[PDB]
RNA sequence: GUUUAUUAAAAACACAGCACUGUGCAAACACGAAAGUGGACGUAUACGGUGUGACGCCUGCCCGGUGCCGGAAGGUUAAU
């Protein structure tokens, strides 16, 4: 289908239901027959600028390769979603399964 | 969609229609009518009370849910239909179960797309739900004041309420005036900006487009006799006083609210 | 109507008199007060359209007092 | 108002003051709900004689079942199951009356004009501290869960 | 279109259109010693008042006066 690069920044409060989204999250993807690829929870983090006045956040890499229709319900689950504050669903040409600079 | 009329006649030289061919063209749903008499502008007393009401095309009042209580049950838009009550067009809503009622149609609501009310309604206009678990920023129809009462902002053509702050326990509301009310965070509010957004681009056109109406002929105060009006008098056209409204009360400019009981629900006036 | 009923209060009509004592007829109204009142003998609320003397009495003599003179008046409550 | 009391009340003095109130506080709160009778020179032989310590076998018997309304509640195992959205954002909020049905339910049949919150909403899942005024002198504190559905 | 039934049918009133201003709803306002009712089973794209009176091109300068609106530090002033 079409290969999509999606991070999301959680609220630091809610960094121990962050699995408890991501069960939902990739489980739209898997379930509308769309791969998933790298799945990298980078943890809590401190920001370069406090978002929403505060200054840590739990940040998520998730690679997808699924159809267009899911991912436009999945930004918009980020959106109505409190907990998440910042979604950024950037496209890439390729999967890309090779680690993260920051996994090291 | 307006149809600026062709000019066969004067009287139809100015006319711009609003026709939407989305209404239904028949006849409305026969229980949710009542009776809607005409009165004329008089109360219990038989005195002209309001002025400027009389006349016009018969109507029947369509009961038209503004409290939208069915929670959890979906419903889908079975047709619209045109309402001579209001300036807003009415959504025949067919339940589940099988009642039918009337809602204020929303802006992008045409037929067949489900609605639904409750506390778990999903965020899409149609849907009402407690201004609780309604962002922030999201622009609100049908609104009310206190929680199960019943819609009463912005309930008109084209109207639409901006939830601008939630504070605890009230939600500070952007109304179409530039009011900043506080309404309680439990209150109903229907998503989506209310349907017949074109409705104030129509002209009437003509003298008798607004007899059709009940809107009978405003005699301007200046022509009056001195008895008649604080405007009277006058050999010519005189008006050498401050305006008023027939009882002296001045018009341009004061300020005639009196209600002390709400001046906490109210952050600013409008400008 | 405006009548106290505890102390059988009413309004009296008299003169707003001016600077240069012009006449023209008034009211004085009573302080009228709708109000719910504890009977302790019959543990419900009486809901009593007294004035403002007529709860300096009932402070005085008690409501037990004041509602067993709105029997013999002849009087609701 | 010289008014008698039959209860303490927390700034003004104990059972049997003669204290000067404000004619409206005895009209409204404290003859209204039982704590005082209006000191009237009947009303003092009636309880400064008679009930001066036989109101102490009565008022004492009025707290002596607080810690039999309290104490017993030691087993702190409290669960409200209420729908809710995902990760909190409740769908059906928990109020006073709620918890007041599964404190009934474990343990004391208990009015729903006690339980204290210091929230009053308890939105979002999770334990939650509900102390108690069950007589206006010995307190609770029993912590109720909030359970997903 | 309307109007001085019974010396004035008109350039007068109305009018659609425009603007100002009030009005957050138990609305403003009106009729009522009050209850209430009209407004309206309408909710600012709504309603009341005011001036102008389709449409086209347009509506300039003055806030000293007289009102209105916003200010509230000072002065002065009621019952108490
Ligand atoms: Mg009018
Ligand atoms: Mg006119
Ligand atoms: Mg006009
Ligand atoms: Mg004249
Ligand atoms: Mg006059
Ligand atoms: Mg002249
Ligand atoms: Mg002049
Ligand atoms: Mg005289
Ligand atoms: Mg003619
Ligand atoms: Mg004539
Ligand atoms: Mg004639
Ligand atoms: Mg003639
Ligand atoms: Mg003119
Ligand atoms: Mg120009
Ligand atoms: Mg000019
Ligand atoms: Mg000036
Ligand atoms: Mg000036
Ligand atoms: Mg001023």
């Amino acid at each position: 289908m079409r290969h999509y690069e999606i991070v999301f920044m959680v609220h630091p409060d809610q960094s121990e239901q962050v699995p408890g989204m991501i069960e939902r999250y990739t489980a739209a993807i898997t379930g509308a027959e769309g791969k998933i690829h790298r799945l990298e929870d980078w943890g809590r983090r401190q920001l370069a600028y406090p978002i929403n006045k505060l200054h840590k956040a739990h940040y998520v890499l998730m690679n997808v390769e699924a159809p267009q229709e899911v991912i436009d319900e999945l930004e918009t689950t980020f959106r109505f979603n409190d907990a998440v504050i910042r979604s950024m669903v950037m496209r890439t040409k390729h999967a890309v399964t090779e680690a993260s600079p920051m996994v090291k | 969609a307006v149809v600026k009329c062709k000019p066969t006649s004067p009287g139809r030289r100015h006319v711009v229609k609003v026709v939407n061919p989305e209404l239904h063209k028949g006849k409305p749903f026969a229980p949710l009518l009542e009776k809607n008499s005409k009165s004329g502008g008089r109360n219990n007393n038989g005195r002209i009370t309001t002025r400027h009401i009389g006349g016009g095309h018969k109507q029947a009042y369509r009961i038209v849910d503004f409290k939208r209580n069915k929670d959890g049950i979906p419903a889908v838009v079975e047709r619209l239909e045109y309402d001579p009550n209001r300036s807003a067009n009415i959504a025949l809503v067919l339940y589940k179960d099988g009642e039918r009622r009337y809602i204020l149609a929303p802006k992008g609501l045409k037929a067949g797309d489900q609605i639904q009310s409750g506390v778990d309604a999903a965020i899409k206009p149609g849907n009402t739900l407690p201004m609780r678990n309604i962002p922030v920023g999201s622009t609100v129809h049908n609104v009310e004041m206190k929680p199960g009462k019943g819609g009463q902002l912005a309930r008109s053509a084209g109207t639409y309420v901006q939830i601008v702050a939630r504070d605890g326990a009230y939600v500070t509301l952007r109304l179409r005036s530039g009011e900043m009310r506080k309404v309680e965070a439990d209150c109903r509010a229907t998503l989506g900006e209310v349907g017949n957004a074109e409705h104030m681009l129509r002209v009437l056109g003509k003298a008798g487009a607004a007899r059709w109406r009940g809107v009978r002929p405003t005699v301007r105060g200046t022509a009056m006799n001195p008895v008649d009006h604080p405007h009277g008098g006058g050999e010519g056209r005189n008006f050498g006083k401050h305006p008023v409204t027939p009882w002296g009360v001045q018009t341009k400019g004061k300020k005639t609210r009196s209600n002390k009981r709400t001046d906490k629900f109210i952050v600013r006036r409008r400008s | 109507s405006r009548v106290c009923q505890v102390t059988g209060k009413r309004p009296v009509t008299g003169n707003n008199r001016s600077h240069a004592l012009n006449a023209t007829k008034r009211r004085f109204l009573p302080n009228l007060h709708s109000h719910r009142f504890w009977v302790e003998s019959e543990k419900r609320f009486v809901t009593l359209r007294v004035s403002a003397k007529g709860m300096r009495v009932i402070d005085k003599k008690g409501i037990d007092t004041v509602l067993a003179e709105l029997r013999a008046r002849g009087e609701k409550y | 108002m010289q008014v008698i009391l039959l209860d303490k009340v927390a700034n003004l003095g104990s059972l049997g003051d003669q204290v000067n109130v404000k004619a409206g506080y005895a009209r409204n709160f404290l003859v209204p709900q039982g704590k005082a009778v209006p000191a009237t020179k009947k009303n003092i032989e009636f309880f400064e004689a008679r009930r001066a310590e036989l109101e102490a076998k009565l008022a004492e018997v009025l707290a002596a079942a607080n810690a039999r309304a309290e104490k017993i509640n030691a087993l702190e195992t409290v669960t409200i199951a209420s729908k809710a959205g995902d990760e909190g954002k409740l769908f059906g909020s928990i109020g006073t009356r709620d918890i007041a049905d599964a404190v009934t339910a474990a343990g004391v049949e208990v009015a729903k004009s006690e339980v204290r919150l210091p929230n009053g909403v308890l939105r979002t899942t999770g334990e939650h501290e509900v102390s108690f005024q069950v007589h206006s002198e010995v307190f609770a504190k029993v912590i109720v869960n909030v359970v997903a559905e």
